[PDB]
RNA sequence: ACGGAGCCAGCGAGUACAACCUUGGCCGAGAGGUCUGGGUAAUCUUGUGAAACUCCGUCGUGCUGGGGAUAGAGCAUUGUAAUUAUUGCUCUUCAACGAGGAAUUCCUAGUAAGCGCAAGUCAUCAGCUUGCGUUGAUUACGUCCCUGCCCUUUGUACACACC
């Protein structure tokens, strides 16, 4: 029901993906806090792991580790959907991916400087800063803060 | 890096059909060329073709002006330039590789940006 | 024949239709047996008849009970209402008057609904206002 | 002519607005009064009350 | 020769009662009369024809509605009767307002 | 006026498909039961067809 | 936001020896016991306040008074 | 005496019928278990990673027990509850029919369920009987 | 809050000179798709097996598994036509938000409030309105203090009448 966990090795800190992550969490919510992850994914992910899922993030072994982050890296070999997936159909090559930490951030910018050098209205928008899915702004987003 | 669309590459993407882009063409753009298209997009493809048919090889071609805004930008299309009604104005806009996917509204703003103060 | 009779029990639009005869003491509603009414923390509500006159009044009774209509404890009350009256009904029809009448001296002078029906019922809503009874805010400015 | 029957009396109802103004318009210099639809199996009978009837008649 | 019984069926409509019931009632007092099996008039829930609306025409003033409505009761009545007989009772006694109809159903 | 253009948008549908049965008018139309008759002459004419005020 | 609070970790996310003895010490002479109870006393995190809790039927530390969900209610044993 | 499903509660029925089919080998569990909502609704999958298939076997062989016949859309209306519409105002959403149609077979497979003429499926007299039995088996499990 | 499991209504509406309500069976993870079958209606959708709610678990005071705005990509539906995202669905970023000043609104019993469903808008779209039902209270059962209303008496240099 309980164990005293072996003083001297429950990790509280890790670096997965070169992003600082506390241990102490949930392994689902602990994989959470990573740039393009969300408790789906994550959930999922761990999942396919076989990792216990209501284990502490900060006590599952390197290799755990390793399976994880080699999981969440080429989806569609693990058995992961063609759906499911961050970034589908991919339009610069058409391979579905799932974008990561610094991919995710990095890749919404390219798409982002894209959109604004094809002169797109939705460039153009994303541009001034403007909202850009076609809703109402007389009375909304009346702070930039 | 130079362009390809999704993985099919520009030089394969100026030769190449309609259909296959539209295998290659997101949802929207799939369900629209699956639903039958108009005689006005059909005959813009003519007028366009001819565009750049007359062009002497080493200029950028003769603007064509068009009220058609609802029609996308198919392969066959770049390397030419359209005007496209604003409204008002029939807008310039040279198509680039890039433009394809989109629609031509996109590229002629029906509203000018407001300035306040 | 078999003495049987058969009663009913109404809440705001719960309703309970109890068929009752000279059973084995067996009281199931809508099939299943009492013990297992879902709400289980009204439960004590719907064996309220049952410890108020004591079961041994009715062993030899068997209840069954079909409750349609209206939310959980609507139908709960609805239950109740129809196990109290079926029994009542029962009583005055085949036993006799004083077992009736000591009846409903045990049950009117705990939760009078027991026997009598509840008469609050909702208020039509109207215009101008999101409830039956409230209104719309007013700007005034 | 299969039709719901609520929609059957609302368009019965409709046919007699129908009637009604449009006698209405026409016999309102014959004094006109009133119109009475009246259905039989076969007839569809159509009973016009107003002061000058044997103008209406004509 | 027309022995065979129908089965047949008289179903009713209105937007109004007392000839409605009126009509209703003399084709119980007829079909007894000849000595016919029926199942009586049974009566159907009234359903209730509503419309709200806006009474202003032109959304000025405080905000007030009104709600419209007919009621249509139907009151279905089916007779295991001979052929004739049944046939002159449906031919027979109508009243405006109230409409008639017949469902061989044989 | 060329019949190719003259009236050549579609009108299967929407706010213009149908009109008031009454006043011609495209606001304001009560569909209910195809009554098709806009909301001011229904509340004209609603005696006449059957409707009344009742609570 | 403004985080004012100025809150620690202050809950042990997982358990240690000494906080199981502590754990088992305080198993009895803890009158009333609940989750809430239990984290209290700083020493858990509040998961495992569930975990502690539940594995005290073991050798019957404490008694069960109701153990509707939500929460729980357990007394010493006596 | 005799017991039926009736006569049991429910929640202890579906636990230990859901227990007995995960324990023999039969009802098989599409492949596509583990990565499914169950419904529009849902946010997440059930936390039971693995078993929750025979839980909702179980639910749904007991309902088609006790009601007259079901089919599988019946099942989206009856699975499923509000769905977050973001910050929109909640509403009610359909389960997933995929899974309670492979429920649904599943059942078939192991004959608890046999299709109706009137549509839908009910119900056949082996599946009621293992149902009965198990039922039992809770009951007397009790006390 | 999130998982499972329990499983409870009442108002409606629904296709013809058009194509509505959709069961059921197969597909798809979902939206959805397809094949059939009912219903011009107490008959079929429909017992509208609705949500809140209940039981058992995960979470554990952390702007956190709250909050879901703003965006990126993809899959579908209605539509002649969807870009200035129609709408639905899948994955992700997850912002402000710590019970909200002056001030101000509604309401005395099946009432307020919470919760949803139906209908009117409808080819597609509600955070709207009109109705309906579920769970269901605290506090009055009084007063003219604020805002006004009714009658009487009085004064007025007011009658476009204390603006
Ligand atoms: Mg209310
Ligand atoms: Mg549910
Ligand atoms: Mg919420
Ligand atoms: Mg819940
Ligand atoms: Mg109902
Ligand atoms: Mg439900
Ligand atoms: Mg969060
Ligand atoms: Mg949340
Ligand atoms: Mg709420
Ligand atoms: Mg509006
Ligand atoms: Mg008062
Ligand atoms: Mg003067
Ligand atoms: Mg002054």
């Amino acid at each position: 029901s309980l164990v005293v966990q072996e003083q001297g090795s429950f990790q509280h800190i890790l670096r997965l993906l070169n992003t600082n992550v506390d241990g102490n969490i949930n392994v689902v919510y602990a994989l959470t806090t990573i740039r393009g992850v969300g408790r789906r994914y994550a959930n999922l992910v761990c999942k396919k792991a076989d990792v216990d899922l209501h284990k502490r993030a900060g006590e599952l072994t390197q290799e755990e580790l390793e399976r994880i982050v080699q999981i969440m890296q080429n989806p569609t070999h693990y058995k992961i959907p063609a759906w499911f997936l961050n970034r589908q159909k991919d339009v610069n090559d058409g391979k579905d991916y799932h974008s990561l930490a610094n991919n995710l951030e990095s890749k919404l910018r390219d798409d982002l400087e894209r959109l604004k050098k094809i002169r797109s209205h939705r460039g153009i928008r994303h541009f001034w800063g403007l909202r850009v899915r076609g809703q109402h702004t007389k009375t909304t987003g009346r702070r930039r803060a | 890096k130079t362009y390809s669309y999704k993985g099919v590459d520009l030089e394969k993407l100026l030769e190449m059909p309609t259909e296959d882009f539209v295998k290659l063409a997101p949802a929207r753009v799939r369900r629209k060329f699956a639903r039958g298209l108009s005689e006005k997009p059909a005959g813009l493809m003519k007028k366009l073709r001819a565009a750049k048919l007359s062009a002497p090889e080493n200029e950028k071609p003769a603007v064509v002006r068009t009220h058609l805004r609802n029609m996308i930008i198919v392969p066959e299309m770049i390397g030419s330039v359209v005007g496209v009604y604003n409204g008002k104005v029939f807008n310039q806009v040279e198509i680039r590789p890039e433009m394809v996917g989109h629609y031509l509204g996109e590229f002629s703003i029906t509203y000018t940006p407001v300035r306040h103060g | 024949t078999v003495p049987s009779v058969q009663t009913f029990g109404k809440k705001k639009s719960a309703t309970a239709v109890a068929h009752v005869k000279a059973g084995k003491g067996l009281i199931k509603v809508n099939g299943s047996p009492i013990t297992l009414v879902q709400p289980e923390i009204l439960r004590f509500k719907v064996y309220e008849p049952l410890l108020l006159v004591g079961l041994d009044k009715f062993a030899n009774i068997d209840i069954r009970v079909k409750v349609t209509g209206g939310g959980h404890v609507s139908q709960v009350y609805a239950i109740r209402q129809a196990i109290a009256k079926g029994l009542v009904a029962y009583h005055q029809k085949f036993v006799d008057e004083q077992s009736k009448n000591e009846l409903k001296k045990a049950f009117t002078s705990y939760d009078r609904t027991l026997l009598i029906a509840d008469s609050r019922r909702p208020e039509p809503k109207k215009f101008g206002g999101r409830g039956a009874r409230s209104r719309f805010q007013k700007s005034y400015r | 002519a299969i039709i719901s029957k609520k929609r059957k009396l609302v368009a019965d109802g409709v046919f007699y607005a129908e009637l009604n103004e449009f006698f209405t318009r026409e016999l309102a210099e014959e004094g006109y009064s009133g119109v009475e639809v009246r259905v039989t199996p076969t007839k569809t009978e159509i009973i016009i009350r107003a002061t000058k009837v044997q103008d209406v008649v004509g | 020769q027309e022995v065979v019984i129908h089965k047949i069926r008289i179903n009713l409509t209105s937007t109004k009662v007392k000839q409605l019931e009126n009509v209703s009632a003399n084709i119980i007092k007829n079909a007894e009369t000849f000595k016919l099996v029926k199942k009586g008039p049974v009566r159907l829930p009234t359903k209730v024809l509503k419309i709200s609306t806006r009474k202003t025409p032109n959304g000025e003033g405080s905000k007030t509605w009104d709600t419209y409505e007919m009621r249509i009761h139907k009151r279905y009545i089916d007779l295991e009767a001979p052929a004739h007989i049944v046939k002159r009772i449906t031919q027979i006694t109508i009243e405006p307002g109230v409409d008639v109809e017949v469902i061989i159903a044989a | 006026a060329h019949e190719n253009v003259w009236y050549s948008h579609p009108r299967k549908f929407g706010k213009g498909s149908r009109q008031c049965r009454i006043s011609g008018s495209h606001s304001g139309l009560i569909r209910k039961y195809g009554l098709n008759i806009d909301r001011q002459s229904f509340r004209e004419k609603a005696n006449d067809i059957g409707f009344y005020k009742y609570r | 936001s403004k985080k004012s609070h100025k809150d620690k970790a202050k809950h042990a996310v997982v358990l240690d020896q000494d906080k199981f003895d502590r754990i088992m010490k305080e198993a009895p002479t803890y009158r009333y016991v609940s989750v809430s109870v239990l984290v209290d006393r700083f020493k858990l995190g509040g998961s495992l306040a569930r975990v502690a809790l539940r594995h005290l039927e073991n050798e019957g530390i404490i008694k069960p008074v109701s153990k509707h969900s939500k929460q729980a209610i357990y007394t010493r044993a006596t | 005496p005799g017991v039926s499903v009736r006569d049991v509660p429910a929640q202890d029925f579906i636990n230990n019928y859901a227990s007995f089919l995960q324990r023999q080998g039969k009802l098989e569990v599409p492949g596509y278990v583990d990565i499914v909502k169950t419904s529009a609704g849902n946010e997440l999958p059930p936390q039971d990673s693995e078993g929750w298939f025979y839980k909702r076997a179980a639910s749904v062989a007991r309902h088609i027990y006790l009601r007259k016949q079901v089919g599988v859309g019946k099942l989206n209306k009856l699975y499923g509850g509000a769905k977050n519409r973001g910050v929109r105002p909640h509403k009610h959403v359909d389960a997933s029919g995929s899974i309670n149609r492979k429920v649904l077979q599943s059942l078939e497979k192991l004959g608890v369920v046999e299709i109706s003429p009137k549509g839908g499926r009910r119900i056949s007299d082996n599946g009621l009987r293992d149902l009965d039995r198990i039922a039992a088996a809770t009951l007397e499990d009790e006390e």
